[PDB]
C-alpha cells in the first residue's frame, strides 16, 4: 500500500529481446522499472505549468 | 511608545493639502498606533525633483516609513522611484495614479511595489472578456515597455492548459527603429477576431495611426 | 559653427584631457564647418545615486547630444552603469560605453536607450561553437550561474545549436555564492559527453575548480572551455592545468576605446545633421516627461554608420546593437601559467604556432565519447 | 510593524542615502520587510501579490 522502491524479478519479451542485443550488442544492462504509474506524457507543472 | 518616522507625499493638479488629510490620517492613524508624519508637496513630477527631495526629507529625519501621491499617471515615474528603493531599504508604496500603474519586474532587493498586477492575471482578466465574447484573438504583439518577452510565455501558458479550445493567429513584436512596414506587412497577414495591445499610450497613439491605414480599427478586430 | 557639446562619464581626469583632445581632433575629421564640437565630462566620484543627479543637472542640462560612459576603475559590485540608461532614458539621448562588456544591460526591453562597442560574455559562445565546429564534438556538458548571464548564455549557445539539430544534453545550472558544489558532479559523471564548457564569476569558479578537483573531474578525456573571466583572478590559484580559455582583445585600454567610438559617433551625428527637421535633446531635466523624437531615427541610421578601420579593430553592428566580428585570444595553462595557443578573429579561429595542450599531456584528444 | 517590532524583530532607520559608496553600512540585519504580503486592514482583506 505504501510504495517505495523494491528489490524485484523481471522476467519478459522485451528482457528476451534486450539479452538477445546484449548476446549480439557488447553492452552490458542492469534495469529498474520507473517510479511513475504510467509512462508519462508532457503535461503541464501545477503552478509552473 | 514605538514613536515611528513616516513621511508622505501630494503632487497634484488637482485640490488638495497634505495638511488636510495629514491631520487627518493621524486621526484615524492615533488609536492604531504611534506615527510621527512629516507631509510635504511638489507640483510637477521629475527625475531630479523627485530623487533629490525625498532623500533631502528622509536624510533630515530618520524616517521608517512614506507613501507617494500624484495627480499623474506618467509611466517612467514608477521605475525611478523603484530605482531608489533598490539602494535605500525603505519601504514605499502609492495610493493613486502613476505609481499605482503597473511596473516592470521588481529586481531582487525588495522595492516599492503598490501599482504591480501580474500582467499575466490582467490579460486572465481580459481573456474571462475573451472567454464571453472572444476567441481565436487577432493578435497578441510584444511592441513596447516591460514584458515583451514575459506577456509572450504567458499567451502560452493559457493555451498549454487546453482546457477548452484556444489558438493564436498573429504573434510579433517591433515599432519604431525601422519601417512600421516589416511588422505591418506581416500584420497584414493575420486575419482575427480580437487585437490585444501591450503597448505605452505614445506607442499606442502611433499604433492608432497604424491600425487605420491597416484596417484593423474596422470592424472584426 | 554651433558647439555640439557631448558629454561622458569616465575613470579619470586623465583620460578627461584624453576625450577633450580626441574631440578637439574631432573638428578635422568630420567636416569642420558643418559641426562644432565641444566636451564635457566627469570623473564619477563614486556616490551611488549623486553622480546621476549631477547627470541631469549638468549633463542634461547641457542638453549633451551624446554620452560616453566607461567602467570604474574602483570596483563596488557590477554593472554600476545601470542609473544612466535610465536617466537618459527619457531624454532619448544616445549612451555609448567604452568598457561595459557585460551582458546584463542587454535587456534593452529597460535598457532601451543603452549601447556599447565591445561584446557581451553571452556572445563568447560564438567562439565555442566554431571550436565545437572544429574537433567535431557535438556532445558537450553547460555550467552554468543561475543569472541572466548564465541563463543569457545558454540561450545563446543553444539557438547556436538550434539551427543543427538542437543540442541540450547535461544542461547544468547552480546558483551564485554555494561554497558546496560537489554533489552536482557527481551526477555529471554519469553524463556520456565528456567534454565541459562553464561560465561563472570568479568567486564562483574558485569554488567550481575547487569542488571538481575533489572528484578528479580535470583528468584527461576531459575538455574544459571557459570564459575570460573564469582564468582570471583568484581562480587561477587553485586551478587546473590544459583548459582552453578565451580573453577579448583591447579590454585593458579604455582610452584606446574611447577615440575609436568618438570617431565611430561621429559619422552618426554630422552625418544624422544633414537630415531636416532635427530636435535638439530636451533641455533641463525639469519640464519635461516627453521623450526625444530623433533617438530611434539616430539609432536607425547608426545601424548602417560605417568606421570599419579603428584603433579597436572593425566596428559594425547588428539589430541587436551589440558589436560584431569581435575577436579573442585563446589561452591555455600550461606549466600553471596563461600562453596563447592560438587568436580568434572573425568568424574563423587562427592557430598561433605553441603546441597544444590537453588534459593528460596528448598533443591531439578530439575523441568526446567514452560511452 | 506590530507583526515585526513587536515580534523579536528590529525596525532601523534609513541612515545613509545621499553619500559616498559604502554599502550603506551594509544591509539591515533582520530587517524582515516582506514577511507578510497577505494582510488585512479594518478587516479589508488587502491581502497582496
Ligand atoms: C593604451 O594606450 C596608451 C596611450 O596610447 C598606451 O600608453 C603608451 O604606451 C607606449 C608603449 O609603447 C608608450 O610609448 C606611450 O608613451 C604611452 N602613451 C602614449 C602612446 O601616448 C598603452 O600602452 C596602451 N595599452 C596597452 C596595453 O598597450
Amino acid at each position: 500500500p505504501g510504495r517505495p522502491t523494491v528489490p524485484q524479478c523481471c522476467y519478459g519479451f522485451c528482457v528476451d529481446l534486450l539479452i538477445k542485443l546484449a548476446r549480439e550488442m557488447d553492452f552490458t544492462y542492469e534495469v529498474h522499472l520507473v517510479a511513475d504509474g504510467k509512462f508519462g506524457t508532457q503535461e503541464r507543472v501545477n503552478n509552473s505549468n | 511608545f514605538p514613536v515611528l518616522n513616516i513621511a508622505v507625499i501630494l503632487g497634484r493638479t488637482r485640490y488638495i493639502t497634505e495638511r488636510d488629510i495629514r491631520s487627518l490620517w493621524t486621526r484615524d492613524m492615533s488609536l492604531d498606533f504611534d506615527v510621527n508624519v512629516v507631509t510635504l508637496l511638489v507640483q510637477q513630477t521629475d527625475p531630479k525633483s523627485i530623487i533629490t527631495h525625498v532623500c533631502d526629507l528622509m536624510s533630515g529625519t530618520k524616517i521608517h516609513g512614506v507613501v507617494f501621491g500624484d495627480d499623474t499617471d506618467q509611466e517612467a515615474i514608477a521605475q525611478i522611484l523603484d530605482f531608489v528603493s533598490s539602494q535605500t531599504f525603505i519601504p514605499i508604496l502609492g495610493i493613486h495614479g502613476g505609481s499605482s500603474m503597473i511596473m516592470a519586474d521588481k529586481d531582487e532587493m525588495s522595492t516599492f511595489f503598490q501599482f504591480g498586477a501580474s500582467i499575466k492575471q490582467q490579460a486572465t482578466v481580459m481573456l474571462n472578456i475573451m472567454e464571453e465574447y472572444d476567441w481565436h484573438v487577432f493578435s497578441v504583439i510584444t511592441s513596447n515597455f516591460p514584458g515583451y518577452r514575459d506577456f509572450i510565455s504567458f499567451i502560452k501558458t493559457t493555451v498549454d492548459n487546453s482546457f477548452v479550445g484556444w489558438e493564436v493567429q498573429n504573434y510579433i513584436t517591433l515599432d519604431t527603429s525601422y519601417t512600421d512596414a516589416q511588422t505591418l506587412t506581416q500584420l497584414k497577414k493575420i486575419h482575427s477576431s480580437v487585437i490585444l495591445l501591450y503597448c505605452s499610450k505614445d506607442e499606442a497613439t502611433y499604433i492608432f495611426e497604424e491600425a487605420r491605414s491597416l484596417g484593423l480599427m474596422g470592424y472584426g478586430f | 559653427p554651433k558647439i555640439v557639446n557631448i558629454g561622458a562619464v569616465l575613470s579619470t581626469k586623465k583620460h578627461e584631457q584624453i576625450f577633450r583632445e580626441a574631440v578637439n581632433q574631432a573638428n578635422k575629421r568630420h567636416f569642420t564647418r558643418k559641426i562644432q564640437l565641444n566636451a564635457t565630462s566627469v570623473t564619477h566620484r563614486p556616490n551611488a545615486i549623486q553622480m546621476a543627479l549631477s547627470v541631469c543637472e549638468d549633463l542634461i542640462s547641457s542638453q549633451v547630444y551624446a554620452i560616453l560612459v566607461s567602467h570604474p576603475p574602483a570596483p563596488t559590485d557590477h554593472l554600476t552603469p545601470t542609473p544612466i540608461s535610465y536617466t537618459a532614458g527619457f531624454y532619448r539621448i544616445p549612451v555609448i560605453g567604452l568598457t561595459t562588456r557585460m551582458s546584463i544591460y542587454s535587456d534593452k526591453s529597460i535598457h532601451l536607450s543603452f549601447l556599447r562597442t565591445v561584446p557581451p560574455y553571452s556572445h563568447q559562445a560564438l567562439v565555442w561553437f566554431e571550436m565545437m565546429r572544429l574537433f567535431n564534438w557535438n556532445h558537450v556538458i553547460l555550467i552554468v550561474s543561475d543569472d541572466h548571464e548564465g541563463r543569457a548564455a545558454q540561450k545563446k549557445l543553444e539557438t547556436l545549436l538550434e539551427e543543427k539539430e538542437s543540442k541540450a544534453d547535461k544542461v547544468l545550472q547552480f546558483e551564485p555564492g554555494t561554497k558546496n558544489l560537489t554533489a552536482l558532479l557527481l551526477e555529471a559523471k554519469e553524463l556520456e559527453a565528456r567534454v565541459i564548457i562553464l561560465s561563472a564569476s570568479e568567486d564562483d569558479a574558485t569554488a567550481v575548480y575547487k569542488s571538481a578537483a575533489m572528484l578528479d573531474m580535470t583528468g584527461a578525456g576531459y575538455v574544459w572551455l571557459v570564459g575570460e573571466r573564469e582564468i582570471s583572478g583568484s581562480a587561477l590559484r587553485y586551478a587546473p592545468d590544459g583548459i582552453i580559455g578565451l580573453q577579448l582583445i583591447n579590454g585593458k585600454n579604455e582610452s584606446a576605446h574611447i577615440s575609436d567610438a568618438v570617431a565611430v559617433v561621429a559619422q552618426a551625428i554630422h552625418e544624422l545633421f544633414e537630415m531636416e527637421q532635427i530636435t535638439d535633446p530636451p533641455r533641463g531635466c525639469v519640464g519635461n516627461t516627453n521623450i526625444w523624437k530623433t533617438g530611434p531615427l539616430f539609432k536607425r541610421v547608426l545601424m548602417s554608420s560605417k568606421y570599419p578601420d579603428g584603433v579597436t579593430g572593425r566596428i559594425e553592428f547588428n539589430e541587436d546593437g551589440d558589436r560584431k566580428f569581435a575577436q579573442y585570444s585563446i589561452m591555455n595553462l600550461q606549466n600553471r601559467k596563461l600562453v596563447q595557443v592560438g587568436i580568434f578573429d572573425g568568424s574563423y579561429i587562427i592557430q598561433n604556432d605553441r603546441k597544444i595542450i590537453w588534459p593528460g599531456g596528448e598533443t591531439e584528444r578530439p575523441q568526446g565519447y567514452q560511452m | 510593524a506590530s507583526a515585526m517590532l513587536e515580534k523579536h524583530s528590529v525596525i532601523p532607520e534609513a541612515k545613509t542615502s545621499c553619500y559616498g559608496q559604502n554599502e550603506r553600512n551594509d544591509p539591515p540585519l533582520h530587517t524582515l520587510h516582506n514577511f507578510m504580503i497577505n494582510v488585512t486592514w479594518d478587516g479589508k482583506d488587502l491581502s497582496f501579490t
